């Protein structure tokens, strides 16, 4: 059960760090997308 | 002492509800604080600002002697007032 | 540069002055809270009269009254209960 | 009116009224007796709910003693953690109960909020009602086991409890270790905005700070990829923990949300009124900020002790300025005088600080509070935080001790502001930290009580600032009375 | 000395609450408590 929700946070954070660990335009795109989802993350999970 | 207190209260009884008077606390507290703070920083302030002051001493005479063996000073010269030139700031800069 | 030959072991000066400060400050109160059993009397009046009475018998130079009144005053001191028995103010 | 009449008028008959303990014993007695006590305890409670050979024996017992003592230490620390857990639990358990009501909503899709509440007058800390099996087996099991998992859970609830402390920690550390223009300007403003209103200090501000962080990091990214040098942004480590600060702040929003918190003449007069509702209304916000009755617990003694510790920190930072960062003999101090004006200015300022803090404590007037915050911010910013501070050879090499002093003052200032939020100095009671009265507490207080000069300063200040019938003799005797009493 | 504590912090309490007679009242009580050792020991005998 901890895996489910806490891993949801984990996956979002880890994908963010994965984007930022190496220097790339692709990474910056991933980080910006991460913030975009991040702000609505509670809502996105809440929504269908 | 105790009779003195009784006598004073008999002829000088403070009215109830005054509680205290502000000015006298100003006075006593101020004197106490000034005395203690002054003593606390007196050595500190003295060494900070006043603290022995270096006075320049500049040789008023220089004597040089060249002597061989133990026979006789072959040379001896002493210069005191006009031949002792103090450094000017420009000369110090050159040095 | 040269200075007059004051300013030696100044930290000494500091430490001894501050400990002197400690001496005075503790002096004002060290155990004075112990000296709290003598200032509560409502009236030491009778003690006055008897002490000048011992002085009186002193000039009048009578034999037993002297040591008698000295012992009484000493007993008055011994018991606080006695310092307060009749010293309660006249009603 | 008898000001001193009562001193001698008193009657008498009416006057008369109508964990570590094992470590203690083991240091005192043979620890073998201590373990015999521990297991016989185990025996008693378990009943309640329902010499060469001797030489090897003592040594084996010693090994067991070490294991048992370590276990005891962890249990005691855990107890302290547990104490933290109860205050956090207040929130945790109320949330669990409401969650169960939600569970009922899932099983029964209907709508009545009050009815589900009825299964659980409208406001109570305690809500004793029906109880659902899963919850009880769950806590009973969790309670039953623990060797180090207790620590793990304790970490979980403590971290949830802290809520905002880490952001402070990160902000201070990042600027102190690296201080670019924004990295140094942003903290003072964030503290001031943060220490304003208890319900919501910053309506939208946290986001402004965080958005600044993403843009600045992006700037760093392009920076790796001229006039650019002019800006106070320099080549260095790619990152240290900014991502962690950002994630922590996001968690902060999530916790606030989970708990639940937000985040002709006609036209001319209308425009003037709108301008009033923006800026003069904001002034009124400050007024309500400064209005009476916000209630929080008051702990003056922690501030005073923190302050004295701050002086301790400052005084420690003296020899380091010299060529001797090791607290060497006094002779070097006598023979160096390496620009000592700063020491005197700082010490004078901190004493004035203590004086004013006590004055504010006794009279609780706002101007002193504001004076405190403004003076501290201007002093830190003007005195330090540019190239001139590096006048001493403390650019970054040993440039942490002054920073150590910096954060300590920062935490003190923040807690001081929290105290401003509570106010209420008039209502007082002994410091619960002091009121825990521990032998360690007793040692610390007595050590505070053995330092020179304390007596006169405390007595004189309180005497002037205490506003009742009082002679110097009576009050000073009372401090003596306190000394014997404690 | 527990009751002495409570009464001495009580005099402090009335100090901030700044009531008139209670102050000198409680100072005189504490002073009387000091005067008699018999009184220092009357009720200070530990709770049975
Ligand atoms: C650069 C140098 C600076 C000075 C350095 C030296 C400092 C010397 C300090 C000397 C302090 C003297 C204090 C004198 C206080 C007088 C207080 C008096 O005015 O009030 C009376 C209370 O004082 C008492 O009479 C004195 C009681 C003393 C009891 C304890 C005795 C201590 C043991 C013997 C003295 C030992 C001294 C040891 C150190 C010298 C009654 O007050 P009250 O009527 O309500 O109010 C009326 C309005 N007043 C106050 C303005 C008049």
């Amino acid at each position: 059960v901890a895996v489910f929700r806490y891993l949801f946070w984990l996956v979002l954070v880890v994908v963010f760090v994965a984007g930022a660990t190496r220097i790339s335009i692709f990474g910056l795109g991933y980080l910006l997308a991460c913030f975009y989802l991040l702000l609505f993350g509670t809502t996105l999970l809440q929504k269908d | 002492i105790i009779k003195c207190s009784r006598e004073t209260e008999k002829k000088y009884p403070q009215p109830k509800g005054q509680k205290k008077k502000k000015i006298v606390k100003y006075g006593m507290g101020g004197l106490i604080i000034l005395f203690l703070i002054a003593i606390i920083w007196f050595p500190l302030l003295f060494m900070s600002l006043i603290r022995v002051v270096g006075v320049v001493n500049q040789p008023i005479d220089v004597t040089v002697t060249l002597k061989l063996g133990g026979y006789e000073p072959l040379f001896t010269m002493s210069a005191q007032q006009p031949s002792i030139v103090p450094f000017t700031p420009q000369a110090y800069e050159e040095l | 540069k040269v200075s007059p030959p004051a300013g030696y072991g100044i930290v000494g000066l500091y430490v001894s002055i501050v400990l002197v400060v400690g001496k005075f400050v503790r002096g004002f109160f060290s155990e004075i809270s112990h000296s709290i059993m003598f200032e509560e009397l409502p009236c030491v009046d009778r003690i006055l009269k008897l002490c000048q009475d011992i002085f009186l018998v002193r000039e009048t130079r009578e034999l037993e009254l002297e040591e008698e009144l000295y012992a009484k005053l000493i007993f008055l001191y011994r018991s606080p209960e006695t310092m307060i028995k009749w010293t309660r103010e006249r009603e | 009116l008898d000001h001193a009449t009562v001193i001698h008028s008193g009657d008498y008959f009416l006057f008369e009224s109508d964990a570590f303990q094992m470590a203690y014993q083991a240091w005192v007695t043979n620890a073998q007796t201590v373990l015999r006590q521990r297991r016989e305890r185990a025996r008693q409670e378990r009943a309640e709910q329902l010499g060469r050979s001797h030489m090897m024996q003592r040594v084996l017992s010693t090994m067991q003693f070490l294991w048992v003592l370590g276990q005891a230490t962890v249990d005691g620390l855990t107890r302290w953690l547990r104490a933290f857990t109860k205050h956090h639990r207040t929130m945790s358990d109320v949330l669990c109960a409401e969650r169960y009501l939600l569970t009922q909503e899932l099983l029964r899709v209907g709508e009545v909020r009050r009815g589900v509440l009825d299964q659980l007058a409208s406001e109570l800390l305690l809500d004793r009602r029906l109880h659902i099996p899963e919850l009880e087996e769950a806590e009973r099991f969790e309670a039953q086991q623990g060797r180090t998992l207790r620590l793990l859970r304790a970490g979980y609830q403590c971290v949830a409890a802290h809520s905002e402390l880490l952001c402070y920690f990160i902000i201070i550390l990042n600027h102190m270790v690296t201080a670019s223009a924004a990295s140094l300007v942003l903290p003072v403003l964030v503290f001031l905005w943060a220490m304003l209103t208890i319900p919501r200090p910053s309506k939208r501000f946290w986001m402004t700070a965080i958005v600044f962080t993403e843009v600045m990091v992006v700037t760093k990214y392009l920076f790796q990829f001229p006039p650019r040098i002019l800006g106070l942004e320099k080549t260095d480590s790619y990152i240290k923990y900014d991502l962690v600060q950002l994630m922590a702040l996001f968690f902060h929003r999530s916790q606030l949300l989970c708990y639940g918190l937000w985040d002709r003449r006609l036209q001319s007069f209308c425009v003037s009124l709108a301008q009033s509702f923006y800026q003069p209304l904001q002034r009124f916000f400050h007024d309500i900020l400064h209005t009476k009755y916000r209630a929080a617990t008051d702990v003056y003694a922690l501030m005073f002790l923190a302050d004295i510790v701050d002086i301790i920190i400052i005084i420690f930072g003296f020899w380091a300025f010299g060529k001797h960062s090791a607290a060497t003999d006094i002779a070097s101090s006598l023979s160096d005088d390496q620009v000592p004006q700063a020491f005197l200015f700082m010490l004078l300022v901190q004493f004035g600080t203590m004086v004013i803090d006590r004055a504010l404590y006794l009279r609780k007037t706002v101007l002193g509070k504001l004076a405190f915050q403004v003076v501290l911010v201007v002093a830190i910013h003007i005195w330090m935080f540019f190239i001139l501070p590096a006048v001493t050879e403390r650019m970054f090499s040993q440039n942490a001790v002054a920073q150590l002093w910096y954060f300590v003052k920062c935490i003190y200032f923040a807690l001081s502001a929290y105290q401003i939020r509570c106010g209420y100095p008039t209502r007082i009671l002994g410091n619960f930290l002091t009121k825990k009265y521990n032998h360690l507490n007793l040692f610390l207080f007595q050590g505070f009580r053995l330092v020179p000069f304390l007596v006169e300063l405390r007595a004189v200040m309180d005497w002037v600032w205490t506003d009742t019938t009082l002679s110097l003799s009576n009050w000073m005797c009372v401090e003596d009375i306190y000394a014997n009493i404690f």
